């Protein structure tokens, strides 16, 4: 099938449907996916105590 | 004679009317030939779903043989006195017609008054002529413009009689019996469905006491017909084998009736038509067919006004190969909405020129006018005249193609139909969208 007729809507529900989630994330629990220890500044003589990556 | 005087030089049809309902009509002239025939109005629209194919069964018997004039011996008639018999069957009209000499009307019409009333539908001639409609059926099955017309028939009418073709299925062919066929001819070869043309050097009062001699004891004084639908679908036959690839696109155009008829066929005047043998190729005013010319996109295209009853379609059909059908696509919705949204006065001059020439042209020789009678009085009702056609094509200008292009054209859904190595034709969404335009 062409792309355009159908999956460029098709790719723009998909778009919208990122975006709600997004900006759920954005507007709601901005921190869910985040340290609360990244709220500080960067201290070389104190380590948290925990580290990880995100 | 500055046209008009000639064409209010042209002699009147006749139209009288029997007290069975025959509309017997004529229109005199001074040719030594006649031809004189009979337009029913039977056809595949009025045949149901286990009836389709009866009506053109009957025509195939019609001239084998009747019951006054057995076998051969009707068509050791027709040679005899040099006379040429023709019939026909549309999917809303049937018509027997019988060329023939000035001094042989009075026999002929008797020949017709046998072929319609005192039919045959002999068994062994039945079983003879199943196999006969069964090899036409193959032969036309090759017929690939045959074939998408039929297609688009039915992607356009889909379940109503329209959709129904002319020689019916073979299933109907083959269960078909004897019964059927003169309940077919018993319930639509009707006095008030008939219309007995004949053109040429006939005078009126002679075929009038003819009908009366011949056509007295036909019916006294019911199928109707049901307003069909239109839906906008698509069938597509895919097969690379075929070396070309057809392609009928159409929307739903008016009928006999709905003078916007006229309009519309300047809007297909505007369009035209062109194939490879052509003359001028990329000069001609037509710029569907200066631009196919150019790039040969096709070996041919035409603009058809297919009008039923009570709708009608009207549209496009092209034949190109498999690597082109988008751009003819793209060229044909582009001159469609060209037209529909700035139509200028030129090519409404010019449209209007090729109508004109189309009307007078066609009716030329006693065929076509004896076969513009017969369908003139069953479809409008009326023989109209070529000065009513010329003064409905003067009243046409640019704001009224424009407007009438815009009710039937723009933004409508429409019913296509390919056949053959047509996987470049695009989707049903983007003819959809090619039907309306933005910039708009
Ligand atoms: C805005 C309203 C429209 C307007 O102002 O001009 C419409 C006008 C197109 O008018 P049209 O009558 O649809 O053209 C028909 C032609 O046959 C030209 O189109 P075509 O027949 O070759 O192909 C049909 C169809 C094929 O579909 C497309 O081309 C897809 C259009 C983009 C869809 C989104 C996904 C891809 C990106 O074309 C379009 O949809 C037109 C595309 C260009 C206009 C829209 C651009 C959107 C950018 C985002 O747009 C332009 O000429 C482009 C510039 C102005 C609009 C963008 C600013
Ligand atoms: C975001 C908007 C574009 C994406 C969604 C719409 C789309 O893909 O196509 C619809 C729209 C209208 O144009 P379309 O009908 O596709 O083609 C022109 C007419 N033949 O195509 C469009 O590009 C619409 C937006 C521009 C006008």
């Amino acid at each position: 099938i062409p792309f355009h007729p159908y999956y460029t809507i098709k790719d723009i529900l998909g778009a919208l449907f990122m975006m709600l989630i997004l900006l759920i994330l954005v507007l709601f629990s901005p921190d869910l996916l985040g340290d609360p220890d990244n709220y500080t500044p960067a201290n070389p003589l104190n380590t948290p105590p925990h580290i990880k990556p995100e | 004679a500055t046209y008009a005087q000639a064409l209010q030089s042209v002699p009147e049809t006749q139209v009288s009317q029997l007290d069975n309902g025959l509309r017997v009509a004529s229109e005199q002239s001074s040719q030594p030939t006649c031809t004189v025939g009979v337009w029913i109005d039977a056809g595949s629209r009025y045949e149901n779903e286990k009836n389709n194919g009866a009506g053109y069964f009957v025509e195939h018997l019609a001239f084998k043989g009747t019951k006054n004039r057995p076998g051969s011996a009707l068509e050791k008639e027709v040679e005899s006195m040099g006379a040429h018999l023709n019939a026909y069957s549309t999917r809303e009209h049937t018509a027997y017609y019988i060329k023939a000499l000035s001094k042989d009307l009075p026999k002929a019409v008797e020949l017709l008054a046998d072929i319609v009333q005192n039919c045959s539908l002999e068994d062994s001639q039945i079983e003879k002529e199943r196999d006969v409609i069964l090899q036409e059926l193959q032969e036309n099955d090759s017929s690939m413009r045959d074939v998408v017309f039929d297609y688009l028939h039915a992607t356009a009418f889909q379940g109503t009689p329209l959709a129904q073709s002319v020689e019916g299925p073979s299933e109907n062919v083959r269960k078909l019996s004897r019964a059927d066929l003169t309940e077919y001819v018993s319930q639509h070869y009707k006095a008030p469905r008939m219309v007995l043309a004949a053109a040429g050097g006939v005078e009126h009062r002679q075929l009038l006491d003819l009908a009366q001699k011949h056509f007295s004891s036909l019916s006294g004084t019911v199928p109707a017909f049901t307003p069909c639908r239109f839906t906008g679908s698509e069938i597509r036959h895919r097969d690379d084998a075929l070396p070309l690839a057809h392609v009928a696109i159409a929307v739903e155009g008016p009928g006999w009736a709905n003078p916007d008829n006229v309009p519309l066929q300047v809007a297909n005047a505007i369009i035209g038509h062109y194939d490879s043998t052509y003359g001028g190729g990329t000069h001609m005013s037509s710029t569907l067919a200066s631009v196919a010319a150019t790039r040969k996109l096709c070996q041919s295209f035409q603009t058809f006004n297919i009008c039923y009853a009570e709708t009608g379609l009207l549209g496009a059909h092209f034949v190109c190969d498999n690597m082109s059908i988008d751009d003819m696509m793209f060229f044909l919705q582009g001159q469609w909405m060209r037209l529909c949204t700035s139509a200028t006065e030129s090519e409404v001059v010019r449209g209007k020129n090729i109508l004109r020439n189309a009307l007078v042209s066609h009716l030329d020789g006693t065929t076509p006018v004896c076969e513009d009678i017969g369908r003139s009085l069953l479809t409008y009702g009326r023989r109209i005249p070529l000065a009513e056609w010329e003064s409905r094509i003067a009243e046409v200008d640019a704001s009224v193609v424009r407007e009438v292009c815009s009710k039937y054209f723009y933004d409508q859904c429409p019913a296509v139909a390919g056949l053959g190595p047509i996987e470049q034709l695009p989707d049903y969404n983007r003819i959809r969208s090619g039907m309306f335009w933005l910039r708009f």
